[PDB]
């Protein structure tokens, strides 16, 4: 029984050395890319970006009454809710179904760093507008987050509505309205609340993920529940170990269940469809609106949007 | 322009590291040669005796 | 003090792993290019 | 037989580990290449300039397919 | 003789597992190098454009 | 020194230099078969 | 900083391209020294190893080491 | 339907040929474009007087 | 499936056709030039001519040629 010779167990292994050291010595000249790249913008990053953010004259509470006070196009007005409240700026969207609202989250490009600690949720982040052609007025919107002590103010003023729209990578969008919108203050962690939903995108504040059912889809739902960052960590996980976190590292802030039908402030993957390899952590983390597109895309464009509710 | 002088220190990165290289061939060669030597100086003692007869 | 020095000029050497990597690539960009000769050849 | 077969042993646990540590190394690389693109765009909001740039995934997959496709059998 | 090459046929391959692992442990050290040169491109970008 | 001493032996590395090595002639052999391909070819 | 990092580099091969000839030359001796010491035991052991011992090629390279001094 | 997945073959190399020959000339040419450059070195020099 | 992808590499070839047949000519009197800018330099001249009459004649055809492709 010596026919238990193999020769090609010798003439077949140089082949797992082609193929093995290919690999390798790609993965030699790619770390060779991500080097000079972050370094040139290393570079770049010793001067700002610069911008003329001209205000208009037309101020207002909210960006309702400053179209109703004839502010009549979009791009960024200086508004106050409150008198002791310290003014702040804006972009308000004076085209969408009657104009009035006031945008409080965008995204359209990844220009901005959304993984982000618990206190600058609180204030808020990025770039409100940004100018335009041959223009003085920052006609175009910034990615932003408003903040969470700005929108929990702005909504317990009285009937506040809430749009939500997006874009797929192909050209497609649709709108999530929602007649209601509620966030508490710090102490009771800024938790939302929302009814009324409308709209081509699908409810998912409320309902959870539409491929998800019974108790699988009642732990996807954000409606009544807390918000949490990275640092900051209170999600409907109650089973102690910080290996059960919604939120971890260079993961957005937003109101997690267990953990999540759609996150608007998750990372900018371009091109769409994203997988288990490409992500930081293995987790869904990206701009995702399961009702509509899935588990694994994140989407192009995606804008929060604010009106009070005045019995249409 | 400065764009002739741009990959001329991308050009003389490659040749600071060729030439820390060649004399890095030659070190370990002037290190095998000697290490040859050596062994050689074993087959001298080997080749005294005469025929045994 | 004593060791650290011809240490870390030991380090070279990555010199060589990239030196390898010139040469590999080098040649491997040459294999393509036969073997296309070589049906554009017979072709 | 005992010097033979005490080596396309000894050198075949010493592949195919390799092969497996190496895929782990691959992955950590497809999120570092993606982690970066990221981070990198980040910028424009902060920085002069940004730099213009894309992933090629087509590749990574590609020789992922590999590996993949040449743990048959030792 | 076919057990002659059989073994040295085998130091060539002993010291190439050996080789392509000097790649590895050598990537893995100039990949922990990057990412903590990432987090310092992080670091600078924070604040938002200056108005 | 305890530890300092042997951990430097295994930076004393060659097959570093020699895959190199095994790769440049691979390379120039490449080279000179190529060179005759393009004649092949072209006539 | 570009005539500063070039005649910084011609310096450096010439104080290592002299050391390319001087051991090229000592490895002429030695490739040589080594075939007299082989038979030098052609009468002490079994064996003597029937060698080739070439220079056409020691000293084909030894005129491009040279003629590339002539420039510089 | 038969030699109508056989003559895209008969007319493929009809294209890898004929992209063979395009690639040689464009070569040719890059070729024939340095030894231009030495017959304009060659064409200043006025008349030996 | 395959007579489709077939046109796409049967273009890309025909649209870099026609921009070798520029080239060509380009050449070709750019040649014509350089050579009568010897006649003052050399001894002798190279008594030629130029036939660009085929040039565009066989610019008359391809073009003549590039007829639709398949998207109707």
């Amino acid at each position: 029984h010596q026919l238990y010779i193999d020769e090609t167990v010798n003439s077949n292994i140089p082949t797992n050395l082609r193929v093995l050291r290919s690999i390798l010595e790609n993965l030699r000249s790619k770390i060779q890319k991500l080097e000079s790249d972050v370094s040139a913008q290393m570079e770049y990053c010793r001067t700002p970006c610069t911008v003329s953010c001209n205000i208009p004259v037309v101020s207002g509470k909210e960006c309702e009454e400053i179209i109703r006070k004839g502010g009549e196009t979009s791009e960024m007005y200086l508004i106050q809710p409150d008198s002791s409240v310290k003014p702040y700026r804006v972009y308000c969207d004076m085209n969408t179904e009657n104009g009035g609202w006031t945008v409080i989250q965008n995204r359209q490009d990844g220009s901005v760093d959304f993984g982000r600690k618990w206190d600058p949720y609180k204030q808020g982040f990025g770039n409100v507008a940004t100018n335009t052609d041959g223009k003085n007025y920052c006609g175009l919107p910034g990615e932003y987050w408003l903040g969470n002590d700005k929108i929990s103010q702005l909504t317990r003023m009285g009937p506040t509505e809430l749009l939500i729209e997006m874009e797929d990578w192909k050209g497609d969008k649709v709108k999530a309205h929602y007649g209601g919108f509620t966030v508490q203050n710090e102490a009771n962690k800024y938790q939302i609340s929302v009814n009324k939903y409308r709209g081509t995108a699908g409810n998912a504040l409320m309902d959870g993920a539409s491929q998800l059912m019974g108790e699988n889809r009642t732990m996807t739902i954000h409606n009544g529940m807390f918000f949490s960052t990275y640092d900051r960590d209170n999600d409907g996980w109650l089973t102690s170990d910080p290996r059960k976190q919604c939120s971890k590292e260079d993961g957005g802030g937003w109101w997690y269940n267990r953990c999540h039908a759609a996150n608007p402030n998750g990372r900018y993957y371009w091109g769409g469809q994203y997988t288990w390899d490409m992500a930081k952590h293995g987790t869904d983390d990206g701009v995702v609106w399961m009702n509509w597109k899935g588990s694994w895309y994140s989407m192009r464009k995606m804008s929060m949007k604010i009106r009070p509710f005045f019995p249409q | 322009m400065l764009e002739e002088i741009m990959k001329y220190e991308a050009s003389i990165l490659t040749h600071d590291s060729s030439i820390r290289y060649l004399q890095e061939i030659y070190n370990s060669n002037n290190q095998k040669i000697v290490n040859l030597k050596e062994k050689v100086a074993q087959l001298e003692a080997q080749c005294q005796e005469p025929c045994k007869d | 003090r004593l060791e650290k020095e011809l240490e870390e000029k030991k380090e070279a050497l990555e010199l060589a792993i990239d030196q390898a990597s010139r040469d590999y690539h080098r040649a491997t960009a040459l294999e393509k290019e036969l073997e296309e000769k070589k049906k554009a050849l017979e072709l | 037989i005992e010097v033979l077969k005490r080596k396309v042993i000894e050198k075949v646990q010493h592949i195919q580990l390799l092969q497996k540590n190496v895929r782990a190394q691959l992955v950590d690389m497809k999120r570092l290449e993606v982690d970066i693109d990221i981070k990198i765009r980040s910028c424009r909001g902060s920085c002069s300039r940004a730099l213009a740039r894309e992933v090629d995934l087509k590749d990574y997959e590609d020789q992922q397919k590999q590996l993949e496709q040449v743990i048959a059998k030792d």
